[PDB]
């Protein structure tokens, strides 16, 4: 359940394709509003290529969905993001969250 | 203490009530803890652990007028210190919803302030109780063993204190009475996450009124943000530009939305 | 349980000296119309996002204290439930947010104009962001206070005020029946734009320490027997008021009783209830009042521009809120009714 508000529009002319890294800084909280990560914090832009199981399901397929330069809000349901299980310390059991991704180029 | 007829109690008692020099100001009264909706909704042993309704009862001493006593929930987010306070001096506001033909799909409701007129109501003490439902999205008051035609809906995720507004008018004035409906889960099972399927009525030392005081002390920030203003535009009108960043560090307090 | 720990940005909330309230008697449209559009925004220049927000508050409620305040942080318009506001995706009021669909369905970006419709009679904000109006409306809120145009901006924006029809060209045509903001400017004060309770203000020398800003509330806009020797007073003073209009032309008996006619409000005033001059300024206080009344009773209301067809009156304020010229012209005519008295020989208790 992938349901991307686009913040900001997106150029639309080139969207993720496998084999390409994608390039984001994504932020995120908690369903009630806490946030855990957020990558702007460390500055760095998170580099992972698509097609592979580098990443969570869910934020593979709002990359997916997304296009270059488009700002989402990206939810996503406990059975495709951790679950019963998850990081711990950082990630409740069966909680949602709610990425804010922003993708600065595709390669 | 808890009693054995009697769930444990909180009771407010005036000083100085006689006394002609204790003041007779409003007041308002706040318990310590939250109760948390969940993020997303829809005695018998099975219905009581799974009952998502919570009970609290507020009993207003003999000798104090009924009509000074507002009794409901609080949001967090509540500043209101009016004197004389009135439930229609209540502020509140309205979201409607449409589309694009006009028609309107979704409308809530929401203000920081959900009580009910103890005068509204109705020599005799009442005790008043207030049934809210965590999976239902809405609360029914039930004062003196009898329903109220008032209800209200909230939104799925906030936050809600147990709260009494009184004026002065006796010496003993009232009391917070935490106690369970037969079928309804008392609201220490909600109040703690440990005690979530004890049906026992308990008062931790946690849980306290907290008065409203009118003026407390605050820092100042080191730096403030440079703001600029100007009428640049005979037909461009005013404008506003700031351009140096500034960031703070702050803390949470997750009892209370609070920084 | 644990007090957990972040970073967040400061926030600053600037207004126009516009004051809009609804009252009884108050002599307000109902109905304003302003639009605002952006120059420049960066979307990220600091780890949290930065948040543009146009909307409107009441002067009596909004304290977005540079700080904490409530919630996370960065309290914006709509943090609290006394001001209303959006970003431009989500409507804000009480620290939530609410999806509202727009066409658009993006943040506010440089060169985007957005705009305000409020009506005060019926309790509903409608906003219009490029030309477009949004799916979802505010509704029944508090009419107590006065309300005002303001933005919170986040550390960064290169934005600029169209709310002055005057000072500036409006970018869209306002609906039908919405006021210009310009066309409720105080004549006390000129326009300008200060911050909401700015406790320091910065000085040359050192920082200035400001106290609590006192404000005037909706009150502020809020507006019997003749003795027969009086009324021998009374003909004294139109004769002395006929001499008056001869003199306003710049003493007929039908011209007195004609003057005589006009002045029989202050008589009334008079009979009803140095030390000369306070009564003489408290006696014309009550007529510019009783004016205003009548004004408000034929459905005249304060404006920038006055409009005959729209009953749009300069004078249409309370004597307080009066400009000074007025207020002369009415101490002016109170002198001479107070040279009059003196001439008729009788004073009345001051």
């Amino acid at each position: 359940g992938v349901e991307i508000e686009t913040i900001s529009p997106g150029d639309g002319r080139t969207f993720p394709k496998k084999g390409q890294t994608c390039v984001v800084h994504y932020t995120g909280m908690l369903q009630n509003g806490k946030k855990f990560d957020s990558s702007r914090d460390r500055n760095k832009p998170f580099k992972f290529r698509i097609g592979k199981q580098e990443v969570i399901k869910g934020f593979e397929e709002g990359a997916a969905q997304m296009s270059l330069g488009q700002r989402a809000k990206l939810t996503c349901t406990p059975d495709v993001a951790y679950g019963a299980t998850g990081h711990p310390g950082v990630i409740p059991p069966n909680a949602t969250l709610i990425f804010d991704v922003e993708l600065l180029n595709l390669e | 203490d808890g009693t054995v007829d009697t769930p444990p109690c909180l009771r407010l008692a005036h000083r100085t009530w006689g006394s002609q020099n204790s003041l007779v100001e409003m007041l308002f009264l706040r318990l310590s803890l939250p109760v948390q909706f969940h993020q997303h909704f829809r005695d018998d042993p099975e219905i009581i652990l799974n009952t998502t309704t919570y009970y609290y009862s507020v009993r207003v001493f003999a000798g104090q007028e009924p009509s000074c006593v507002w009794v409901g929930w609080v949001t967090p987010d509540y500043h209101q210190h009016d004197m004389n306070f009135d439930l229609s001096k209540v502020r509140a506001v309205t979201v409607t919803m449409g589309d694009e033909q006009g028609n309107v799909h979704s409308s809530l409701k929401c203000s920081n302030c959900y009580m009910v007129w103890g005068g509204d109501f109705v020599h005799t003490d009442l005790v008043i109780g207030c049934l809210v439902d965590l999976a239902t999205g809405l609360m029914t008051f039930t004062a003196n063993g009898k329903e109220s035609n008032t209800f209200f809906q909230v939104e799925p995720n906030t936050k809600l204190f147990p709260a009494v507004f009184v004026l002065p008018t006796h010496q003993n004035v009232i009391q917070f009475e935490l106690g369970k409906q037969k079928n309804i889960m008392p609201l220490s099972a909600a109040m703690f996450l440990s005690e979530r399927k004890n049906p026992a009525p308990q008062c931790p030392p946690r849980l306290e009124v907290q008065m409203l005081m009118p003026v407390s002390w605050s820092r100042m920030p080191n730096h403030f943000l440079q703001v600029e203003t100007r009428r640049a535009g005979e037909r461009l009108g005013w404008a506003v530009q700031c351009q140096d960043p500034l960031t703070m560090m702050a803390l949470h307090i997750p009892e209370e939305n609070r920084c | 349980l644990l007090l957990q720990t972040n970073l967040i940005n400061y926030v600053t909330s600037i207004r126009p000296n516009i004051f809009v309230g609804r009252a009884e008697g108050s002599t307000q449209y109902g109905k304003w119309y302003f639009e605002v559009m952006v120059d420049e925004v960066v979307p990220f220049l600091t780890a949290q996002a930065t948040h543009l927000r146009v909307g409107w508050a009441l002067t009596e409620g909004y304290s977005p204290y540079p700080g904490g305040g409530e919630g996370w942080g960065g309290n914006g318009v709509g943090d609290d439930l006394y001001s209303y506001g959006f970003d431009g995706l989500h409507l804000w009021t009480g620290h939530v947010a609410r999806p509202v669909t727009s066409p658009g369905q993006h943040l506010l970006a440089p060169e985007d104009v957005v705009s305000c419709c409020l009506d005060l009679s019926v309790p509903s904000i409608s906003f219009r962001i490029n030309g477009c109006p949004v799916q979802g409306v505010f509704e029944a809120f508090n009419l107590d206070g006065l309300f005002f145009p303001v933005v919170s901006f986040s550390a960064g924006v290169k934005v600029r005020f169209l709310l002055g029809g005057r000072h500036g060209e409006f970018k869209f045509l306002p609906p039908p029946g919405y006021a210009p903001c310009h066309e409720a400017v105080l004549p006390r004060e000129r326009l300008r734009l200060e911050p909401i309770k700015e406790y320091r203000r910065e000085g040359p020398r050192g920082p200035h320490l400001v106290g609590p800003s006192r404000c005037l509330s909706h009150t502020d806009f809020v507006p019997i027997v003749l003795p027969p020797h009086l009324e021998r007073i009374r003909e004294k003073l139109a004769e002395n008021i006929h001499e008056l209009w001869a003199l306003t032309r710049i003493l007929p008996e039908p011209e007195r009783n004609y003057n005589l006619q006009m002045s029989g409000e202050t008589l009334k005033t008079l009979l009803a209830l140095p030390a000369q001059t306070t009564l003489v300024d408290r006696l014309a206080e009550n007529g510019h009042n009783v004016w205003a009344r009548d004004r408000v009773a034929q459905g005249w209301s304060y404006s920038a521009v006055q409009d005959i067809p729209a009953r749009r009156n300069p004078r249409l304020v309370p004597y307080r809120l009066l400009d000074e010229a007025t207020k002369r012209s009415n101490r002016d005519s109170l002198c001479q009714a107070v040279r009059t008295l003196l001439g008729y020989g009788y004073n009345i208790e001051p």
